[PDB]
DNA sequence: TATTTCTTTTTTAACTTTCGGAAATCAAATACACTAATATTTTAAATTTTATTTTTTAAAAATAAACTACTTTTTATTTTTTACTTTTTTTAAAAATATAATAAAATCAAATATCA
DNA sequence: TGATATTTGATTTTATTATATTTTTAAAAAAAGTAAAAAATAAAAAGTAGTTTATTTTTAAAAAATAAAATTTAAAATATTAGTGTATTTGATTTCCGAAAGTTAAAAAAGAAATA
């Protein structure tokens, strides 16, 4: 794996909600760059988040809050709902 | 047998990778395991919007391809995915259709 | 059509559209005219065509917010031609200086 | 004759265009022109700073993209 | 803490228009629509059209364009329906409900409703499969709203009291609705989905409906009228 | 009059103090601090907080207010009025 | 009403400290909603923060890390 | 046992800055001679800072620095307005300026 | 305990004022500004190791920071405030 | 590169005013101030005030308060010098030449200038000691320049030559300015400060001024001549 | 209110080696940005008229400010109860580390379809 | 209709997962001391209200400035092949710095302290 994307993804995550409809190259790096971007922003202020009350760990609770801050109004909501309900189901496997 | 991290959570995008990624960030000295869980579902969720925003702005043109100006057209039609977006340039996305008198 | 016709049409056109307005080679001619005054003591730096795409890219957006500013300033006034003085005054409400 | 004189008047008209401007005053150019230098001269001054760091003699277009993301606005299609 | 006020009741002779209001409170008025909704005894409800006050943009239904209009005023935060050309059957009770640009939140918050009185192939129709059923206190009680076409989880579940706005029960056929009692639940996917009361109470006697979202046209159920003896 | 506000200018740039009211601006604080978090969990709030609060909303509404200023001289005139803080706002880009 | 604690001269003074000449009548109350919306960003920021560290006060330090994640830093409070 | 700071001409402290740097979580391992950079880059700009402070100071008959004459002293100047663009300075006032 | 860099700056003013006073509250400001300037050159020094596949900051990663960072003249005067540091004290280490 | 173009000569009767333009180009106004600065045989080298177009504040030397006005145009990116009430001794040349805001900064580039020709004691005194001497081609040099009170590193060094405007060649009393030759050496603090040419030349020969800009008004040295064989 | 000397008094920072790891380093095969020529056309520049708009002046209108005199708050002083932050100890719980063996996701071309 | 651009199936290097183990953090539990809030109370400034003046914004019209159109040469950008010499990238080896305990000595933050 010389270059890393998630362009493999998003493929799959496409061919749910619309099976007929392609997507273009500049499309895909467009959303690559997306992925990586709100990535970096979350981590960095989960980061932060650990740094300010002397903690070590990132835990869920740390990305819990990131997402509060960084994500506007109803996407806070509903990506806070998503990211609890797959940690439920992670945990109730193990 | 062995069952991966995102199939075990009900995901699409990679846990594990998120994990891989964390812990050469730079972010922290430890990272529990419940963060690639939580971030890569709130990854999945954001893209999955986008993308089926962009699919509905490329359905009403009568296009099955999607092109950067369906994503430039779903973000700024949109008011949540606009601030998150504010200072975002997308390449060959052109401008909205906004004319005022 | 009459000169008002036109001129909505013309707007009508250049929205729809995606492509680079600016052309190609005088923009990466100018690149390099500006990249030779920061490094001009013996190294001469070569340009990668993407990395002129994108820096061309990122120009015209950033030029076609700044006019966008300076339309409603010049709606602003009252008048519908825009001017200098209001191109100065949107590029330093908003700050950057870029 | 200039490089800075490549960036025609016809050209600057379609970039108002784009912007909605029905009018255009005659000073806007050479104004339009002053803006456009100083812009690629904050960027390209970063992003030869990203490229001689790693000692290249080339700017790729991820050096573009990081001196971008560096002034504020981030860019998407060209990597990163 | 949101709510939207609607104007008083009107009554109107045939071609005099109306114009109704809806004023909201309570929250950032540009970043969710105002959806518009009719409620008669004849047909039940029926999706209008909505109005973005972000940028001012609408959508209507089939039957209803040329007789609806959506305005917005973000000045006074207040969106108006003006209805044209008016019939003896336009006599009904319109709602003006809030629902998020998000493609899975649902109609989330309603108005009072104004009541006025005058003196679709491809659309996906919805059928509930009980049009009533008794049931006492503490039984386990399930109503089965089928879809003509395949909608993915797009699915809510609504109880209206008699003469009362409707109340959101459930949104994206499994997330309970801010507020509920843990004791609605709904399940399935595709084209079955089902609701189920779990501890009936004396205030459970209401009508259900199944609102979908996941095409073009909204169209909401045909309702079911819980009944306790 | 015409010479009065001039010397009201000049008198009001040369201070550093807090032009709003400590006790109104900490009610108002109190107040808008429920809409967010009031449903059993009521915060309180330190004086510092308070007052690094204060600071911050002044210089943020001084440098609104030069803004809409130097809009109502692209117009030609010296009131102020709503039109001019609104499109400052909007130009600015940033809540 | 606490936002009319906010009194008309008090925004006269910020308005010369701006160096206004003149006020309209209509600037008073759209000052008032400029605040209440600043006011909103800054503290919904600040209380996220403040429940982060399962505390019931908000601290000094809450404020200065709400307003950096805005880019308004504030010098003279900590961080 | 010199001091680094001593050592390397500073009064900036070199081993807190190593310190920061390590615990700080920016890199994997932080090379030495990175702690002395940044720490003699602190004190010119530390420097630079009170010794326009202290002339603004000078010039209003103060025996003391207070923010104003801080406040003063970044705006009158180019490089630090631009340095400090972002950033509010609290009891600092505001630049002394009427429009025509 | 809160570690400060108010001793520093204290020592720092005595060679050019020896006589002028910093109050409590402009020292506060001033160790805010340390920290913060700190906090932009360490986070810019980071991040050019991480886009050059480098595990290390060394003073070359700093230097660049530090050119990123700083505006103009004010940042060829830090470089060669620097410069003089890393010689002076390699020569004697 | 930075150059800072400057008008050509001009002849005048006593009792009236003149401008002079000092275009700057190659670099941006706003950061640097400009310097203006008089030289005649009987006074040396006299500095005279500054203009900074960031913010347009000047400073005066009070030798000159009144005599010299500076306006700046940032339009155009010219500073202009008006001498009033022109009198025997205003003629000499006048140099126009760029100073950073910085305080380690000193007068880096110098203008042309302009032959204007007529038809304080707390002063920072410095004695600049060899007032000539004549050295061969390759031998070592020693200047000195002596200050009356303590000014800390604000110090540098200056080479003129005949009919030509000055050259940096050390600032902040150690540092070597850009393109300077690495023989030239500057050393000193507090009262005593040297300059020192290794390996001398035929294009070494010229006056060395030591100037400093430690206190409100800056004073430049006295000169020395070096001739060499 | 800062600015000291003194005194602590823990708390860091400096020193020393032992090794594991990363960075500097040639060398080679290669990818590729930069010239030159050509040419066919797309675009841009220049003159001149005209047609649209901006600027200036004069009256009319709207509306902010300035006193003047009263009320309504704020601000400063104590004060008590009450909740909340901080500190120690431990012990249960969770993440780091290593090592094989596995399972997945970049690469390279192919097969036909796909789209615009 | 055409044919560059997207969708696909098999190879294969490379991460991902799993399993024991040890360390280490972070989540209870009991104090113990801040520190915010809520009362009570007068001085003391600050804000509200009302009318009249005096300042400015707005409107309509006529003179002025100027930019958009219309052609018509003239300049230059596109596209396409050609060579070339540069600089990028990948692999193997010595050099060389940086980490990891253990420890000893400075040094820096708190505190009642004198004078300032």
């Amino acid at each position: 794996a010389r270059k890393e994307t998630y362009s493999s993804y998003i493929y799959k995550v496409l061919k749910q909600t619309h099976p007929d409809t392609g997507i273009s190259q500049k499309s895909m790096s467009i959303l690559n760059s997306f992925v990586n971007d709100i990535f970096e922003r979350i981590a960095t202020e989960a980061s932060k988040l650990a740094a300010y009350n002397k903690k070590s760990t990132i835990s869920a609770r740390e990305i819990q809050t990131a997402v509060r801050l960084i994500l506007p109004g109803e996407l806070a909501k509903h990506a806070v709902s998503e990211g609890t309900r797959a940690v439920t189901k992670y945990s109730s496997s193990t | 047998a062995s069952q991966s991290r995102s199939a075990k959570a009900g995901l699409t995008f990679p846990v594990g990778r998120v994990h891989r990624l964390l812990r050469r960030g730079n972010y922290a000295q430890r990272i529990g395991s419940g963060a690639p869980v939580y971030l890569t579902a709130v990854l999945e969720y954001l893209a999955a919007e986008i993308l089926e925003l962009a699919g509905n702005a490329a359905r009403d043109n009568k296009k099955t391809r999607i092109i950067p100006r369906h994503l430039q057209l779903a973000i700024r039609n949109d008011d949540e995915l606009n601030k998150l977006l504010g200072n975002v340039t997308i390449a060959q996305g052109g401008v909205l259709p906004n004319i005022h008198q | 059509y009459t000169p008002s016709e036109l001129a909505l049409y013309e707007i009508r056109k250049y929205q729809r559209s995606t492509d680079l307005l600016i052309s190609k080679i005088p923009f990466a001619r100018l690149v390099k005219e500006v990249t030779d005054e920061f490094t001009t003591k013996d190294q001469d730096l070569r340009w990668q065509s993407m990395a002129i795409m994108a820096l061309q890219e990122a120009s015209e957006a950033y030029l076609v917010g700044l006019l966008e500013h300076t339309n409603l300033l010049a709606l602003h006034a009252k008048r519908i031609t825009i001017m200098k003085k209001d191109m100065q005054l949107a590029r330093r409400i908003r700050g950057q200086f870029i | 004759r200039d490089n800075i004189q490549g960036i025609t008047k016809p050209a600057i008209r379609r970039l108002a265009r784009r912007g909605g401007v029905k009018r255009i005053s005659g000073l806007i150019y050479e104004e339009v022109r002053a803006v456009l230098k100083s812009f690629l001269e904050s960027v390209i001054r970063d992003s030869v700073t990203y490229t001689e760091h790693a000692k290249r003699k080339t700017v790729t277009s991820l050096d573009v993209v990081y001196a971008l993301k560096r002034q504020g606005r981030t860019l998407y299609g060209f990597g990163g | 803490e949101v709510q939207l006020q609607q104007s008083g009741p009107e009554l109107v002779e045939p071609g005099t228009s109306v114009k109704m209001p809806c004023k909201a409170s309570g929250y950032t008025f540009t970043s969710y629509t105002i959806q518009w909704v009719k409620q008669t005894p004849r047909q039940g409800l029926e999706w209008i059209g909505y109005i973005y006050p972000y940028n001012a943009g609408t959508k209507y239904n089939e039957k209803f364009k040329g007789k609806a209009t959506l305005t917005s005023d973000k000045s006074s935060s207040t969106v108006y329906m003006e209805l044209s050309s008016l019939t003896s059957e336009d006599s009904a009770v319109y709602y003006c409900a809030r629902k998020s640009s998000r493609l899975r939140s649902t109609l989330d918050y309603w108005g009072q409703g104004t009541s006025v009185t005058v003196s679709g192939s491809m659309d996906i129709k919805m059928t509930q499969s009980p049009s009533s059923m008794h049931a006492s206190l503490g039984e386990r009680v399930t109503i089965t709203c089928k879809a003509s076409q395949d909608i993915r989880s797009y699915l809510s579940w609504y109880q209206q009291k008699p003469w009362k706005s409707p109340k959101t029960l459930i949104y994206y056929a499994t997330s309970l609705a801010d507020g509920v009692p843990s004791r609605f639940s709904g399940s399935g996917s595709g084209q079955d989905f089902s609701l189920t009361i779990n501890n009936l109470e004396s205030d459970d006697t209401a009508t259900y409906y199944c609102l979908q979202h996941g095409e073009s046209p909204y169209t909401f159920g045909s309702g079911t009228k819980l009944e306790i003896k």
